[PDB]
């Protein structure tokens, strides 16, 4: 533990309207830091502050503002998010050591409309009948699709628990939509056991993905559900056959 | 020869009025080249010397955010003093830092320093190796724990023996023409009779650079410390140095007694006695 | 707490010429702690614009000040450094001599 | 790091083997140097730091600084799954500034003892006219490149890891909405084994 | 050039 805390954990806001994530610390550290990190741009510096009321922009520091009042905390500021600022923002402490200790991470995605983000569907595949013939392994494969913004977390519950062994998930969602501006994501993952198992009607599988989406005090006036923050599942039962 | 680089910060605390007031100067050899100041307008460090404004924005921004910074440790390191000697909130105090390298004849690293006093007393210090601490007491003692935790030392040494020794060598160079200079002592010497048995010989030494100068007396031939009133080495204000020293001699006995000038610019040192016909 | 009392020195830049200009310095040195008040005096009276360097110490910890202003000496002005600090009962006064 | 070597895109290791991440900094006032290790969408973790010249131990990493070639690195010693992550260094500014330089994804291979390369046809659970294909069971040595097709989605490999098995596999998923697409030429654009199992969809 | 001194506190 002893680490900075960043709030929110996840955000999505429309273009122009002013919002700001709140970086505090009970260390007693001087040093506090805002970095953003994109692909193919690594981690990069926003605005950084060595102590009380010391303030200075590091490489990318344009469209935010900082300020330094108190010792514990150091706000990140958009007076106007633009999409350009959709990003991974980390915050940064560090005492005497001068070694920076990081925040877990605000994914903030500035979005052109509201009317853009939904939840993620998601399906189940059951193994293939072909494989359990062949290797005597069986597959399953949840794909979650549909959702914006990638603010996703997967996860396999066999038999009522969630499990890790034979699991791997893609690292990155895909884009949908390569063209267009705000394009839907899609991300996958496979959960792999024994013909045995997965030969058992009793055994119960479900793919579950945590979804972030609109709060409570976003506005929304459309057919459609409100994309909230939710979890949505698919789930699968063994086959004798 | 050899030259340094040192800051020489200060922070005086006067309780009901306002934040403690911070100083600090920058020198290469005896020569300023910027300050910052806490009650100054600009809230900037500033340049001091022509040669220091070659530098572009970005180095006046970099030096302006690590002196602030390091006013506001300071700041609070008094704070911390307050606590650790039970002292009132009433009371001003005073911190200073001194910090720098000295350089040799070829430019190599020398000598390190990061040392603070604490109303005017050694509170804690680097030693001379660089590698630990010297704390004054039992209070600077749980700095050095704290310092030995973080390895401020092996920080503190990669900063004396790099940057610092970087600085100076480039700080040297561009301030060449005035830096690199010796301007030798330009001497003379004064009667005074006070009695008339007994007369004052001052000797003198004006428009020398740098600093360092000795001035010794010698009757006969010898190292005189009876009757040798030594003033300060003081500066002229543009940038050279003026000192004297003066013999209460008795009278008659002017010819017998000499003063001695070493100066780095002298290859020579200097001979005086009262020479022309007069006494 | 250690305190130590200033060094006081008032003098010319360079070799005072009557009629020309110059610079009269007052420099005081060696004190503690660093609250000072220094005036540079004509015949008595405060000289207005005076300047100072900026606050600086020795090896041994205690304090330099260089107060200056331009001056054109002449045969009969009389002028003197006043200098007042805590370890001191009274301010000092010291006169500028042309032989120090 | 930005130069003549500069790090460039990812770097594996046997499972086993001695990770060497070797950086170069230009600025020649650099002094203190920070690695840390972030795994993907996870905060960046710091894991050793280095002050001046030389070398610095902690169990299996290593910091290694020379100050002359200015060269910053870091070795890993027993490399595990486990230490698959992008590895970041940063210096501090003349204006304590701290910067990254060019990161570096490592990626521990472990050998595949059985490759038994295959394109698989799954059927969705609930609305079973949807289906996905898989190609599993390859080497470390095949590349799942992404599709031809801008109406086909191609995932990236992955290693799953069945822990009581003693068996790890290597596998990429596609799918897509178009009608006439098949398991059988979803992956065409690949350049997979001559020996890869490709079975009627179904079954058995 | 200034050393970056912060969090060296007492």
């Amino acid at each position: 533990e002893a680490q900075v805390t960043q709030n929110p954990r996840y955000l999505i806001t429309v273009t122009g309207k002013k919002l700001t994530v709140t970086c505090s610390q009970n260390m007693n550290h001087e040093y506090m830091s805002w970095y953003r990190q994109d692909p193919g741009l690594g981690l990069r510096q926003i605005y950084y502050s060595m102590n009380v009321e010391v303030t200075d922009k590091g490489d990318v520091p344009e469209g935010y503002k900082v300020s330094r009042k108190e010792k514990r905390n150091f706000p990140l500021i958009l007076e106007s998010p633009s999409p350009n600022q959709t990003s991974l923002y980390f915050c940064a402490s560090s005492g005497a050591s001068h070694e920076q200790y990081f925040g877990p991470g605000t994914r903030l995605t500035v979005t052109e409309d509201l009317k853009n983000v939904f939840p993620p569907e998601v399906a189940v595949f059951e193994p293939s009948e072909a494989e359990i013939s062949h290797t005597q392994k069986a597959t399953l494969v949840c794909l979650a699709t549909g959702f914006y913004p990638d603010h996703v977390e997967l996860s396999w519950w066999v038999n009522g628990k969630e499990v890790h062994s034979g699991v791997c998930t893609d690292p990155q969602p895909l884009k949908e939509q390569p063209a267009l501006n705000d394009s839907r994501y899609a991300l996958s993952s496979r959960l792999r056991v024994s013909a045995t198992f997965w030969q058992n009607p009793r055994n119960h599988f479900r793919c579950q993905v945590q979804f972030y989406g609109l709060s409570e005090n976003d506005e929304w006036t459309q057919d459609r559900a409100k994309p909230v923050t939710q979890i949505v599942s698919a789930e699968a039962w063994g086959r004798a056959d | 020869g050899s030259h340094s680089m040192r800051y020489f910060s200060t922070s005086v605390s006067r309780p009901g009025r306002g934040e403690p007031r911070f100083i600090a100067v920058g020198y290469v050899d005896d020569t300023q080249f910027v300050r910052f100041d806490s009650d100054a307008a600009s809230q900037r460090m500033e340049p001091r010397a022509p040669w220091i404004e070659q530098e572009g924005p970005e180095y006046w921004d970099e030096e302006t955010g690590k002196v602030k910074a390091h006013s506001q440790t300071d700041r609070e390191n008094l704070r911390i003093a307050l606590r650790y000697y039970n002292q009132s909130e009433a009371g001003s105090h005073t911190l200073q830092m001194m910090f720098g390298c000295d350089v040799g004849s070829d430019g190599r690293f020398l000598r390190g320093y990061h040392q603070y006093a604490y109303d005017g007393k050694d509170y804690i210090a680097l030693k001379e190796d660089l590698r630990s601490w010297t704390a004054a007491d039992m209070a600077a003692q749980i700095t050095k724990r704290k310092w030995e935790a973080a390895h401020v030392a092996e920080q503190q040494r990669a900063y004396l023996e790099g940057t610092c020794v970087d600085g100076l060598r480039r700080y040297l160079e561009n301030g060449k023409e005035t830096l690199q200079r010796t301007d030798p002592p330009k001497t003379h010497m004064t009667h005074h009779p006070i009695s008339d048995h007994e007369a004052t010989l001052r000797c003198w030494a004006l428009g020398f650079y740098p600093a360092e100068i000795t001035l010794t007396w010698q009757r006969d031939g010898e190292d005189q410390t009876q009757d040798t009133e030594l003033v300060e080495t003081r500066p002229a204000g543009d940038g050279t140095f003026q000192k004297w020293a003066a013999v209460v001699v008795p009278s008659g006995e002017e010819q017998r007694y000499t003063c001695h000038v070493q100066h780095e610019g002298l290859p020579k040192p200097l001979t005086l006695r009262w020479g022309s016909l007069g006494g | 707490m250690i305190q130590r009392t200033p060094k006081i020195q008032v003098y010319s830049r360079h070799p005072a010429e009557n009629g020309k200009s110059n610079f009269l310095n007052c420099y005081v040195s060696g004190f503690h702690p660093s609250d000072i008040e220094v005036d540079l005096l004509k015949n008595g009276e405060r000289i207005e614009k005076v300047e100072h360097s900026d606050l600086s110490f020795s090896k041994d910890w205690s304090f330099y000040l260089l107060y200056y202003t331009e001056f054109t000496p002449t045969e009969k002005d009389e002028y003197a450094c006043r200098v007042n600090h805590v370890t001191l009962s009274q301010p000092k006064i010291v006169k500028w001599d042309r032989d120090m | 790091q930005k130069e003549v070597e500069q790090n460039s895109g990812p770097l594996s290791v046997p499972e086993g083997a001695i990770a060497s991440l070797n950086c170069t900094y230009s600025d020649r006032g650099s002094q203190s140097f920070f690695w840390y290790r972030q795994y993907s969408g996870k905060s960046p973790e710091l894991i050793m730091s280095i002050y001046s010249n030389g070398d610095k131990e902690d169990g299996r990493f290593t910091a290694q600084l020379n100050k002359a070639s200015q060269y910053v690195s870091l070795l890993i010693r027993d490399s595990q799954p486990s230490d698959s992550a992008t590895y970041l260094w940063g210096t501090y500014n003349q204006g304590g500034k701290l910067i990254f330089g060019q990161g570096t994804e490592l990626s521990v291979k472990p050998n595949i003892q059985n490759p038994d390369p295959a394109v698989y046809q799954l059927r969705d659970s609930k609305s079973s006219d949807k289906s996905v294909c898989l190609f599993t069971d390859f080497d470390s040595q095949t590349n799942v490149s992404q599709s031809k097709d801008s109406d086909v989605y191609i995932t990236d490999k992955c290693v799953l890891d069945m822990r009581s098995m003693d068996f790890k596999s290597n596998s990429a998923v596609a799918w897509s909405n178009k009608s006439d697409f098949a398991c059988a030429n979803a992956f065409n654009n690949s350049i997979i084994p001559e020996d890869t199992f490709f079975p009627s969809p179904e079954s058995s | 050039r200034f050393p970056l001194t912060f969090g060296w506190c007492f």
